[PDB]
């Protein structure tokens, strides 16, 4: 029994152990109670404004597109405290912790981003943070270890499985089996059981909300599409929601190709993976033929979520959003591309949705479209893998 | 078949509880792995538990975690494990064998055929760890369809709703969880469960086994005595074949001792 519908047509559900089901319906009933409250709605824009440092701009880029009729706008995430969009929605789970009166904290994180924003979060509001992390990705993930750890963060190297995003996930779901009496599970995407992805996608829509407010006001219409790139699915969902009801808007999903979809080296579930169940849900995976899960790989650290949110899959299945990959070697050009024309460096997972804006501008260049990327973090924590990879080639 | 109801009834005639313990499947090896459940039956096992190796394991605590890790390094795939349950029955015509599956792998191949192929192998019951009893309906019906009993979980917080359900829609034995959190031999029930044994049997639950936290002769006993039908142990018969890796000779003397000792506790 719950407050809401757990499922988006036949994707998502609450696929967990029993003796977890009453933290979820805990979590429901405060954050369903916290959306009616008009002072936790305006701690939490108190955070997000004073804190965090939003409204976020919205830049147009002008140098990129010139000679096309591309217009192209960047939602300016990267600008936020912590360097990408995931600051928003552990300011507000911080809160709903407090709400029940919670005092300790528990997150996964794969690469290092949400650990990191989960960090920021308890140091600011006074919660005790423990983190897990596969043991693979604290050692390629050292810079961002050390943050979490400078902001008093517990972080738990996690070894069992394949020692990455997914174990880090289970770790956190064993620990909170027996501590959610006193400890939140502060998930860091639009995925797991419910009501997680609903939570997640309504602590992220201010990003939707500002890009058509902003829009409104410089271009006098709503965009032709909104494109986002699609680990988990907190970002994209977060610039997806507030237009999903104007349905003129293209809501375009980016998932990662990796070193092509025919090689199997890539992270794109949704297009090219198969359904089934994990993580407390129903949805796309990357697994094998027996059902085995296993890992996504992309040249971007941050879109190793093995799965995708529901929602995704369901605004998929209606035809509501479209979903596309890019390769490793098209968010690389993007990347370059943003820096030289732009003087952004951007995230080189939010560089997959810069990608395939670019491909809709030069495959169609006399195609008037008004675009806007979501640019969902900054790239300075990429420079060195960008770096390796230019000198690999000899372009430096 | 009634493999749990004629098991329990004959139980019952002998004033005895249940001792069933949990071994993961090719741990850690196949050939190793069925000398393993021999021993465990020989020695006194009423029942069997048996993991498939899965991938992410999320209500294992690290002994189980290892178990499963070992199995993969055998290269043990959920085909093989069906074949060892095979051979499993075509040996032992009586003792009732449950699995302990994740969803994934019930759902991967389709939620009927799974069952389908549980009863063709001579499974008895399915305990799917991550699927609660608001998420029971396609596989509890799978499992009734193909002969299977669903094993269901009644938590210590369990409220009187869940209790309704739990003992309306299982079969076979109800899984009495001594504790929160994950499988392990290291953490030790602390809860009295006797109130939830009454509400069970008041409402016809399939007989209860203790379950989670179980490594000693006195807590088969205590679950006896609190009015459960047995106990299972998992993390402390895995910890055995852990510290054992080297010496199968040693391995099977010391499970059979441990199972004889605990089988031993269920007795009248
Ligand atoms: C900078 C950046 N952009 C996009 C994403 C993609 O996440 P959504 O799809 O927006 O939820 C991530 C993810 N990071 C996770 C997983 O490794 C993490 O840090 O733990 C990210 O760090
Ligand atoms: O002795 P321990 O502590 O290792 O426990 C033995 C556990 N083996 S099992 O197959 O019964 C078993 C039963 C239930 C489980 O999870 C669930 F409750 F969520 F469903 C996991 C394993
Ligand atoms: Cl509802
Ligand atoms: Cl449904
Ligand atoms: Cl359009
Ligand atoms: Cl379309
Ligand atoms: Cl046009
Ligand atoms: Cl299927
Ligand atoms: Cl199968
Ligand atoms: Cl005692
Ligand atoms: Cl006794
Ligand atoms: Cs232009
Ligand atoms: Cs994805």
């Amino acid at each position: 029994t719950t407050l809401l519908n757990p499922y988006f047509g036949e994707f998502g559900g609450m696929y967990v152990p029993q003796i977890l089901m009453p933290a979820l319906n805990q979590l429901e009933e405060a954050f369903v109670s916290a959306q009616k409250d008009p002072e936790f709605q305006a701690q939490f824009a108190d955070l997000l404004k004073n804190y965090a440092g939003r409204p976020t701009a919205l830049t147009k880029c002008q140098n990129i597109t010139a000679g096309t009729r591309t217009t192209l706008y960047l939602k300016r995430e990267d600008l936020l405290h912590g360097g990408a969009h995931k600051t928003n929605q552990v300011l507000g789970q911080a809160l709903l912790a407090k709400r029940m009166g919670k005092s300790e904290i528990i997150a996964e994180t794969g690469a290092g981003q949400h650990g990191v924003a989960s960090a920021l979060a308890s140091a600011l509001l006074g919660l005790k943070c423990r983190i897990y992390m596969g043991a693979k990705d604290v050692e390629r993930q050292s810079p961002n270890v050390f943050r979490m750890r400078l902001m008093g963060a517990e972080v738990i190297p996690v070894h069992s499985g394949s020692a990455t995003l997914k174990d880090a996930c289970n770790e956190a779901l064993r620990d909170w089996s027996g501590s959610y009496e006193t400890a939140h599970y502060m998930l860091g995407t639009a995925a797991g059981p419910h009501p997680y992805p609903t939570i997640v996608r309504e602590f992220q829509r201010m990003i939707g909300e500002e890009t058509k407010a902003q829009i409104l006001d410089k271009e006098g219409r709503l965009p032709d599409a909104v494109i986002a790139c699609v680990g988990g699915g907190s970002n994209a969902i977060g610039m997806f929601a507030d237009f999903i009801n104007d349905t003129s808007v293209g809501l375009i999903g980016v998932e990662p190709g990796g070193h092509g979809i025919e090689t199997g080296e890539h992270g794109a579930p949704l297009k090219h993976g198969r359904v089934g169940i994990y993580f407390g849900m129903k949805a796309p995976m990357m697994q094998t033929a027996d059902g085995q899960i296993e890992e996504s790989y992309s040249i971007s650290a941050g879109l190793d979520f093995p799965s995708v949110g529901p929602q995704h899959a369901y605004l998929n299945s209606i035809g509501r959003a479209d979903y596309v990959s890019i390769t490793d070697d098209e968010a690389l050009e993007a990347f370059k591309t943003l820096c030289r024309h732009e003087g952004i460096i951007p995230a080189l997972e939010s560089s997959h949705a810069l990608a395939h804006a670019l491909k809709m501008m030069r495959e169609q260049p006399e195609k008037e479209q008004l675009l806007v990327v979501n640019l969902a973090g900054r790239g300075d924590k990429d420079i060195f893998t960008v770096h390796d990879i230019l000198k690999a080639r000899g372009e430096i | 078949m009634e493999r749990y109801e004629n098991l329990f009834a004959q139980l019952n005639d002998r004033r005895e509880g249940a001792f069933v313990p949990f071994v993961t499947l090719g741990d850690p090896g196949i050939e190793q792995s069925l000398k393993i459940i021999d021993t465990l039956i020989d020695a006194g096992a009423d029942a069997l538990e048996l993991g498939v190796p899965f991938s992410d394991p999320l209500a294992d605590g690290p002994t189980i975690q290892n178990a499963n890790l070992r199995a993969f390094a055998a290269g043990v795939t959920p085909a093989q494990c069906f074949e060892m349950l095979a051979l499993i029955r075509e040996k032992h015509p009586t003792i009732p064998i449950g699995l302990l599956m994740y969803a994934n792998l019930v759902f991967n191949n389709g939620i009927d055929a799974f069952y389908a192929r549980c009863e063709q192998v001579g499974v008895d019951s399915v305990l799917v760890a991550d699927v609660p009893v608001e998420e029971s309906a396609p596989f509890r019906q799978a499992a009734l369809r193909h002969n299977i009993a669903p094993i269901f979980i009644c938590p210590p917080n369990a409220d009187d709703d869940l209790l309704r359900q739990v003992a309306s829609y299982g079969r076979g034995y109800t899984y009495l969880l001594s504790r929160s959190g994950v499988t392990g031999a290291e953490n030790r029930g602390a809860l009295p469960l006797h109130h939830l044994i009454e509400k069970l049997k008041e409402y016809h639950a399939a007989p209860a086994l203790q379950g989670f936290g179980i490594s000693s002769p006195e807590q088969v006993s205590a679950a006896v005595r609190a009015g459960a039908a047995g106990a299972i142990s998992g993390s402390a018969i895995v910890k055995i074949i852990e510290k054992n890796l080297a010496s199968p000779k040693q391995m099977l003397a010391e499970l059979r001792s441990f199972v004889s000792a605990m089988k031993a506790a269920s007795r009248a």
